[PDB]
């Protein structure tokens, strides 16, 4: 308004100068950032002394002037000085104010209607508070603690994201007029944005603070700390008040934040799909990728794509690793040999060949690495630090707390190093059948011996006996391990050391881009294997909740419900741009041409034939009623259209529309067959399966011009077309052009025509036509 | 969205003096307060405001030709005195889905001598004893209540 | 005499349980109401009962 005119006058005055003009004319807008640093640069060494000296004065702060005049803030109440007309050297528009002035405002001053929005701004810390309040403390005890050092997360966070996925989110919720082009993360996560937008809209707020708080709300604070007991963010956030080196304040904190359940579900799904793709013989790679992209799952309220969560988590499991490898997702340098965990500290080497005779004379190749290399190893409640040297386990130290876990870790380590005579001459018990190739897929002798151990405890005992045994020398009695896993004995194993106190887990902030084979075995720029499908449980049955396996092979429904779902899908795919589609017809109010679509003609056979006319009447009625005015709900037409194909008739409609399979849908209420919500207006739930509706038009429920972006696209710039805003963008015609401003210092030309095709397929298929 | 944009959109270049109907359902109004309404709307005879986070009806301007109103899905409570002065020619009213506790809040509606039908559903008042009868004895001019007259006579379509 | 009294710390995280025969051994810990109802009868007690 008048303020706008003042801004224009100021811009004019500033351009009248020469230097300001040169700088606002030369270069791009990014220079602003640079200019933001050359100004207001001043620091202090010990702000503490300076603060005390400074606050001692009688008007130590600065403050706005007009805000005080408007706030009718006087210069005294009962004789205490509150501010004095004057000018700071830096701001030039601020006045020196007293500490007493702040107190004055809070006690009696300018009241505001409401302030509960704060609870949303700092939601993380109110969550901390609530989690604390729901704890039941317990006694306090004194003792020594085995605190192991390791990298963990201290901030419980749902839907952990990246940074590039945030810099955009902070705009569509706060600064939409200055928003950039729509990124994929937005189009995919629409309901999330809508939620974050519903709260911080039409409110008096400082927005920079909100953005900072949102960054914290989406940042898992990763720290390298000493830890004891279970590992959960709910605890690490207050570990300081649970136990130290000499004391422990017992307390139960198991039933809060429901975090690890999501991770175990994810890993179960990963295992399932990995096995599924393994069922194949030549395309398990593409099969797995398809299973991935053909799947989704629910998190709290929202539905997220699997491949998106997989690239955000950090669960180092032999399942997640494979998936993240297929999708080209980089990851850390962490190994996996069966259930155990491993990490290399130093050393090097290279592959080498050797052979062993299974029964009598049966040569079988097995490989082993060359020079000395250190490794840390982590099994359940047990740690170890060992060294391998030319097909032998040189030394090892342990700091666990259990005998069974100790023995299992030791055995798996011995295997990992091919130490012993068994790798020189396998036992009679094993045979060529147990060797490999369940159905053709070979197996290295390593995992063979692995399962041979997991089969019987006596195999493990014999394997341990393969390691040298001697008499426990004096003094080393404490640092010795028997066959049962006892901290001391009269005779103990060879080259072993024990101790109380776990080993400090190493650390490295490194990333690597690995690959995998057609047999589901990943490689890392070397012949080393980081993961496989033999190091995971064999199989198990589970009933996954709030998941969407939208793939034929990964489906249990029959042809009837599947046909209904596919008919709905096809009917939705006509929700794009261009004439002959439902949006253009709605705009033209041609409610009749919808009845003659081909998709309804393909879904008609599924309708109950003895009452198809009556239902048809009702459906057409609703459609006209919604179309003639303009007050329609897109989630009801897509539901009732399949019935408008036949001819109306007479009869009593009793509230429900039945198909030929004794499954109905009701016009207005959500059911198992067709459900949706105003929260997530971009999804349709049919028989549990989810369907993503494109964003071409926005009906009464949808919000803020974020529901038209999938209908627009970029085109060659045309200076003839007009320039408009982001709100009038809805009044354009399908197929028209218009110029527009995007983000900052950028103008482009858009056209309301979509392009459903992506680049994956086009790149993937075209690359397959070149390897011939 | 927002009642302002909704209104400006419904007004497809039409003056706010020749319309006979308006609808603003599935919108939002800051502080549950009307925004964009004036006395300019004179020929308006119908209104529909549903699920807009409304809480009070103080701001609504003077509308005489109005003869039907809908305020369901909101959380209005207490302000029914404003309806008499602003809209004295009203006949049909609906409040199902709002915060209504006692009858003292309903008493002002007696002055709407032009009132014929009222709709109270899902409110606390309905959970009382002798509520239909006591209401009828309070508002005698009224004939229909939630779609049913005395003796439970179902009302016609329209 | 029925089941004996029970002790507890402030926060109630710990709780001793004692029989009747030994309440004469911790008469100092018990609250005044129980204390004024137990001493005059200690004479008639033998091990855990009242004559």
């Amino acid at each position: 308004m008048s303020l706008l005119l003042t801004i224009a006058k100021e811009y004019k005055r500033l351009c009248q100068d020469a230097k300001a003009a040169q700088m606002m004319t030369v270069g791009t807008v990014s220079n602003y950032t640079t200019f933001k640093k050359w100004t207001t640069s001043r620091k202090e060494k010990n702000p503490s002394l300076r603060m005390r000296w400074a606050m001692s004065s009688k008007f130590p702060i600065i403050a706005n002037k007009r805000m005080l005049e408007e706030a009718q803030i006087p210069k005294e109440h009962n004789n205490v000085a509150l501010w004095e007309d004057t000018e700071d050297v830096s701001k030039r528009d601020h006045v020196l104010a007293s500490a007493s002035c702040i107190n004055y405002w809070n006690f009696c001053g300018p009241c505001v209607n409401n302030s509960e929005v704060i609870k949303e701004v700092y939601k993380s810390r109110f969550g901390r508070l609530e989690r604390r309040k729901e704890i039941m403390w317990k006694e306090l005890r004194f003792t020594l603690v085995d605190r192991q050092r390791r990298r963990v997360d201290t901030q419980p966070v749902e839907q952990r994201l990246r940074t590039g996925e945030i810099k955009d989110l902070q705009m569509w919720t706060l600064f939409e007029d200055e928003a950039p082009l729509a990124s994929k993360f937005i189009l995919d996560n629409y309901g999330l944005v809508k939620e974050m937008r519903s709260k911080f809209a039409n409110k008096p707020l400082n927005k920079e603070v909100v953005a900072h708080m949102l960054e914290k709300q989406f940042n898992p604070e990763s720290r390298f700390l000493p830890v004891f007991g279970a590992i959960r963010p709910e605890r690490m956030e207050l570990i300081h008040a649970l136990g130290g080196e000499t004391w422990i304040q017992e307390a139960n904190t198991a039933g809060i934040s429901n975090v690890d359940q999501r991770k175990n579900d994810i890993r179960a799904v990963c295992r399932k799909v990995c096995l599924a793709a393994n069922a194949s013989i030549m395309n398990a790679k593409s099969k797995l990728v398809e299973y991935i992209k053909s799947t989704s799952m629910r998190i709290g309220e929202t539905e997220r794509k699997l491949e998106e969560l997989i690239l955000e988590t950090d669960d180092v499991s032999p399942e997640v690793t494979l998936c993240k490898s297929a999708l080209g997702g980089q990851l850390g340098k962490t190994l996996s040999f069966g259930p155990m965990l491993l990490k290399k500290i130093s050393g090097s080497g290279v592959k080498v060949k050797d052979t062993v005779y299974i029964q009598g004379v049966r040569a079988v190749q097995f490989e082993y690495w060359s020079e000395q290399e250190e490794f840390y190893g982590e099994y359940k409640s047990a740690t170890a630090l060992f060294s391998r040297k030319e097909r032998s386990l040189e030394w090892i130290t342990i700091g666990g707390g259990i005998n069974e876990d100790r023995k299992r870790l030791l055995a798996m380590c011995m295997i990992f190093c091919r130490d012993g005579d068994y790798f020189k001459d396998a036992p009679a018990t094993i045979t060529m059948a147990d060797l490999s190739t369940k159905l053709g897929r070979e197996i290295p002798y390593q995992y063979v011996m692995m399962n041979w151990i997991q089969k019987s405890e006596d195999n493990l005992e014999a394997l341990l006996y393969s390691r040298g045994i001697v008499e426990t020398n004096p003094g080393k009695m404490g640092s010795s391990m028997g066959i049962d896993g006892s901290k001391r004995a009269i005779k103990s194993l060879r080259a072993v050391t024990i101790q109380s106190g776990k080993i400090d887990m190493p650390e490295s902030k490194e990333k690597i881009h690995l690959e995998l084979s057609d047999n589901l075995e990943a490689f890392d720029s070397s012949g080393r294997i980081v993961a496989t499908i033999l190091d995971l449980p064999s199989d198990k049955k589970v009933t996954f909740q709030d998941v969407s396996f939208q793939h034929p092979d990964l489906a249990v429904l029959r042809d009837e419900k599947t046909a209904i779902t596919k008919g709905y899908e096809a009917l939705i795919k006509r929700l794009g741009t261009g004439d002959n589609d439902i949006p253009s017809l709605i705009a033209k109010k041609d409610y009749l041409s919808l009845y003659n679509l081909p998709e309804v003609k393909l879904m008609a056979p599924l309708i109950r034939p003895n009452r198809k006319g009556v239902y048809s009447r009702v459906a057409r009625k609703l459609v006209s009623t919604q179309v003639t005015t303009g007050h329609y709900s897109l989630h009801e037409l897509i539901k009732v259209l399949p019935f408008t194909y036949f001819a109306p008739k007479q009869g009593m409609f009793e509230g429900r529309l039945f198909f030929s399979n004794d499954s109905f849908v009701e016009p207005g209420v959500n059911n198992n067959v067709f459900s949706w919500s105003k929260a997530d207006s971009s999804k349709i739930y049919c028989h549990g399966i989810a369907i993503r509706v494109p964003l071409v038009v926005g009906d009464e429920h949808m919000d803020t011009s974020l529901a038209l972006l999938e209908g627009f696209s970029v085109c060659e710039n045309d200076p003839r077309a007009p320039m408009v805003t982001r709100q009038d963008l809805i009044d354009v015609g399908f197929g028209q052009k218009v110029r527009l401003f995007v983000g900052q210092g950028s103008v482009r030309t858009f056209k309301r025509t979509a392009s459903q095709r992506a680049a994956s397929s086009d790149v993937n298929k075209n690359v397959k036509k070149i390897k011939m | 969205m927002d009642m302002k944009k909704r209104i400006h959109l419904e007004l497809r270049n039409r003056t706010p003096s020749d319309v006979k109907e308006l609808v603003l359902d599935n919108c939002r109004s800051y502080e549950g307060k009307i925004e964009g309404l004036t006395d300019e709307f004179e020929e308006l005879e119908f209104l529909s405001t549903i699920n807009v986070g409304l809480a009070s009806v103080a701001n609504l301007p003077k509308l005489n030709k109005l003869k039907k109103l809908e305020l369901s899905d909101n959380r209005v409570s207490g302000g029914l005195e404003v309806l008499a002065e602003k809209c004295p020619n009203l006949t049909h009213l609906n409040l199902s889905g709002n915060k209504i506790k006692d009858l003292g809040t309903i008493e002002p509606l007696k002055k709407l001598e032009n009132l014929k039908s009222l709709d109270l559903f899902n409110c606390e008042v309905t959970n009382l004893n002798d509520y239909r009868e006591n209401v009828f004895k309070l508002l005698p001019q009224l004939t229909y209540l939630d779609g049913y007259d005395r003796d439970d006579k179902e009302a016609p379509d329209s | 005499l029925g089941q004996g009294i029970r002790l507890s710390n402030k926060r109630k995280t710990k709780e001793v349980i004692i029989k009747a025969e030994k309440m004469g051994k911790y008469k100092n810990l018990m609250r005044e109401e129980y204390k004024n109802l137990f001493e005059p009868l200690e004479k008639y007690i033998q091990k855990d009962v009242c004559f």
